[PDB]
């Protein structure tokens, strides 16, 4: 099959439980991309059906800030899902390299983030899974575009049109609407970049326990705060925006194209 | 810790 025949495999670039993503080159046209190569005599049928749901709302997206699916091949025995290569790793190891962003490089990082984000709720896509380790750096390069990546939570919504579609996403960034069994919908990836943008600003972020019992009661009650020194110096603006994303009431909450027009992402 | 939190990696999905 056309995987085998059109593209050749070079080092690993990342892991998880059921995946491995390597360099490869579409060897005709020059060109590199990232591979996740999924052993398909190890999944079952359910696993085959979350990985085409994956692939069809990655086709729907077409943004500098999303990571772009250029070909699906199922070949005996393995599932290549053909990415763009980014060599830049994951804004979670960013951050810790860096400690945390300016207020500069946090809103130009954010803006990027927002834009992502608001291409996929017109597309009708909520990603449901926002956080650093989700979020990838096209490159080393200062200035290089930070990218969404994994919709393997993704799903796609009607209009505005909201429901309890289920439990699902990582918990320091979970929704209060997704703990409390609400309908839910593009909002919850509005709080989380709220976390996000927490977490680029002071290398923190604002909800975090050991004890899951008590980091879903301070999620579902919005308590966090700015400690003193860090936050003293953080403009109020910074800390508006993050208050109308961390909006407990996912209606009053910040939406992508609103949150886009906030002075601290527009004033540059 | 005085309101400061470690960073730590959430790679589980609930």
């Amino acid at each position: 099959t056309r995987f085998t025949e059109e593209y050749q495999l070079f080092e690993e670039l990342g892991k998880g439980a059921f995946s491995v993503v390597r360099r490869c080159v579409k060897v005709l046209a020059g060109q590199e991309y990232a591979a996740k190569i999924i052993n398909t005599k190890k999944l079952s049928a359910r696993d085959h059906q979350k990985l085409e749901r994956e692939a069809r709302i990655c086709r729907l997206l077409k943004h500098p800030n999303i990571v772009r699916l250029h070909d699906s091949i199922s070949e005996e025995g393995h599932h290549y899902l053909i990415f763009d290569l980014v060599t830049g790793g994951e804004l979670f190891e960013d951050i810790v390299a860096r400690e945390y962003y300016s207020e500069a490089d946090a809103s130009h990082c954010i803006q990027q983030i927002l834009e992502a984000v608001l291409h996929c709720h017109q597309m009708g896509v909520v990603h449901r899974n926002l956080k650093p380790e989700n979020l990838l750096l096209a490159s080393k390069l200062k200035g290089a575009a930070v990218k969404l990546a994994d919709f393997g939570l993704a799903i796609e919504v009607e209009g505005e049109q909201q429901a309890w579609f289920g439990f699902a996403g990582t918990p320091g960034y979970l929704s209060p609407e997704v703990l409390r069994k609400d309908p839910y919908g593009k909002p919850v990836d509005l709080w989380a970049c709220g976390v996000i943008l927490y977490i680029l600003l002071v290398g923190y972020p604002p909800f975090w326990d050991e004890d899951q019992h008590r980091l879903y009661k301070q999620i579902k009650a919005g308590a966090y705060d700015f400690p003193s020194p860090e936050w003293d110096t953080v403009t109020p603006e910074a800390k508006d925006l993050i208050n109308k994303m961390l909006t407990i009431n996912p209606s009053k909450r910040i939406t992508a194209a609103e949150a886009l027009k906030h002075p601290w992402i527009s004033h540059r | 810790s005085h309101g400061r939190r470690p960073l730590i990696r959430q790679d589980r999905i609930v």
